[PDB]
DNA sequence: CCATGTCAAGCACTGGCGGTGATACCG
DNA sequence: CGGTATCACCGCCAGTGCTTGACATGG
């Protein structure tokens, strides 16, 4: 939870927010790339891009 | 606007050889332009610009790419390989 | 958007070590910032900037300096020399064709 | 079929690499 | 004077952030 929340603190709030939404942590649903896209005003591919960068970010430290 | 200046023919040949190695080995090495980029500290489009002869290789990126692809720099750019050798001569403390 | 980025502490040291090597050997080698710039294809403000810590060294200019000054790169920048050797491993390893 | 995810290529945009060059200053 | 110091100025492109078109696939 908090160890998680502070663990998602090395990324931009946007990268973090992309992950939380993908994993259902914000509202209970595991949103699709398109849904997160529409949230951020960009395509599903750019969300894919961001998510990957974020995962690689927390899997190196 | 203001299109990017074309690289030299030799640079373009370097890149074509680079990309061809990439295409030939990506499946077995399990790479994507994206995963390669990450190993290099950069983004996918940046690596792509290098593979497609749009952005110039430097010695650092060439070496990085050679290590990732498991080939010698000599396999895509002889001139960058010679440049690196030239620089290596300079770490040699030599005799008395 | 500052056009110039400041050097890290390590880059400043490399510069100091570089400069000191210039000061110590300029006489035996008949060098001036100016003559050194000429060997490197730049201007004397160019060299001054490298000797004074205004512009960071890169691998190529470090290798050149080392060759002009007759020392090995690692006598002024051990990190740049490490970078050089690592790059050369990529020329050595995994040959085919 | 096609929603979902993946890959590669193209382009507007910019940080900062990598210098330039008077000219004034030092020993 | 031979050298050095910095001011004082910046072109340019390598890499970014995003898109688009093609494509693979479990359901
Ligand atoms: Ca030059």
């Amino acid at each position: 939870s908090e160890e998680l929340e502070k663990a998602l603190s090395k990324l931009s709030e946007r990268e973090a927010m992309v992950l939380k939404l993908r994993k259902g942590l914000i509202d209970g649903r595991e949103h699709t790339l398109e849904e997160v896209g529409a949230y951020f005003g960009v395509t599903r591919e750019r969300i894919r891009q961001i998510e990957n960068k974020a995962l690689r970010k927390l899997k190196y430290h | 606007s203001t299109k990017k200046k074309p690289l030299t023919q030799e640079q373009l040949e370097d890149a074509r050889r680079l990309k061809a190695i990439y295409e030939k080995k990506k499946n077995e090495l399990g790479l994507s332009q994206e995963s390669v980029a990450d190993k290099m500290g950069m983004g996918q489009s940046g690596v792509g610009a290098l593979f497609n002869g749009i952005n110039a290789l430097n010695a650092y990126n060439a070496a990085l790419l050679a290590k990732i692809l498991k080939v010698s720099v000599e396999e895509f750019s002889p001139s960058i390989a010679r440049e690196i050798y030239e620089m290596y001569e300079a770490v040699h403390h030599h005799h008395h």
